[PDB]
C-alpha cells in the first residue's frame, strides 16, 4: 500500500 | 482525496481475468478470425481496443455472441494481441511483427502499433 | 518467453472498466446491500473478491442478475470496496475503517483486511 | 515498454  | 492505493491491484485483477478466460468462465463472445475462434470477455476487449469499444457500445452489436473479423486478419496475430490484452505481455518476433502490427492497427491498439513501428524502423 | 511488457496496460484496462461501470455499460449484476443497489461487472467482482469468485462460479448463482448481501453489511463500506475494486484506491478513514474491515472480511479481500488491521493497531 |  502507498500514498498515490 | 485521502485514499491509499494497492500497487499490485490492477495486475492481480488482470491475472484473474486471464484465469477466467483460460477456464472459459463468464466469457460472453467468440471472435472468429477465418477458421479460428477465440472466446473472450466483451468488457476486456473494449478496455483494450478502440475497434471492440466501438462494436460493443453499438446498440445492436452489443448483444451479439459472435463477431467475425475482416478476412485479411491473421489468426496468430489476433491470438498474440488477445494474449497481450489479458496479460500486458506482447510476444513480438521477427516472424510475426508485420501481422501483429496490421492486426493492432485494425483493432485500434495504438501502443502496440507504436512499439511495432519502432522495432521495424530499428531493423531497416 | 521473449515477450515485451507494457507497464501501464493493467492500470489502463482497470481505468476503462471503471469508465464502463460509471456509464452502466455491459454491467450484468446488481448487488443489493439493504436499501442500496450497486451495478457492476461479475468478472471484476470475481477478480477482486473470494466471496464473488465463489458465487459466480456456482452453476446456479452464475446466472443471477441480482445478489443480496447479508443485512449486517454496511452500504457505505460496500461502496468504498466496490470503488477500490475498480480503481486500486481505498478511501480508508477513521469514521469508516470498522465498516470497511468488516465488509472486506465478508467479501474475502485479504489485502484490504490486512491494511485495516494495521491502521487499527497503530491507533491503539 | 520493458523487458519483464
Ligand atoms: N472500454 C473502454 C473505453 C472507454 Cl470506456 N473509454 C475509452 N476508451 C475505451 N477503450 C478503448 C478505446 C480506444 C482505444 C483503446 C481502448 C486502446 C487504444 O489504443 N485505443
Ligand atoms: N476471478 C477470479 C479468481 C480466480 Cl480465476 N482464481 C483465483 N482467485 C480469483 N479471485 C479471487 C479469489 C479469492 C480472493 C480474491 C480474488 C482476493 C482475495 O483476497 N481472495
Ligand atoms: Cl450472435
Ligand atoms: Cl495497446
Ligand atoms: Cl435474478
Ligand atoms: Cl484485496
Amino acid at each position: 500500500w502507498v500514498i498515490p | 482525496d485521502s485514499c491509499i492505493q494497492f500497487t499490485r491491484h490492477a495486475s492481480d485483477v488482470l491475472l484473474n481475468l486471464n484465469r477466467l478466460r483460460s477456464r472459459d468462465i463468464l466469457t460472453d463472445v467468440v471472435i472468429v478470425v477465418s477458421r479460428e475462434q477465440f472466446r473472450a470477455h466483451k468488457t476486456v476487449l473494449m478496455a483494450c481496443s478502440g475497434l471492440f469499444y466501438s462494436i460493443f457500445t453499438d446498440q445492436l452489436k452489443c448483444n451479439l455472441s459472435v463477431i467475425n473479423l475482416d478476412p485479411e486478419i491473421n489468426p496468430e496475430g489476433f491470438c498474440i494481441l488477445l494474449d497481450f490484452m489479458y496479460t500486458s505481455r506482447l510476444n513480438l518476433r521477427e516472424g510475426n511483427i508485420m501481422a501483429v502490427m496490421a492486426t493492432a492497427m485494425y483493432l485500434q491498439m495504438e501502443h502496440v502499433v507504436d512499439t511495432c513501428r519502432k522495432f521495424i524502423k530499428a531493423s531497416e
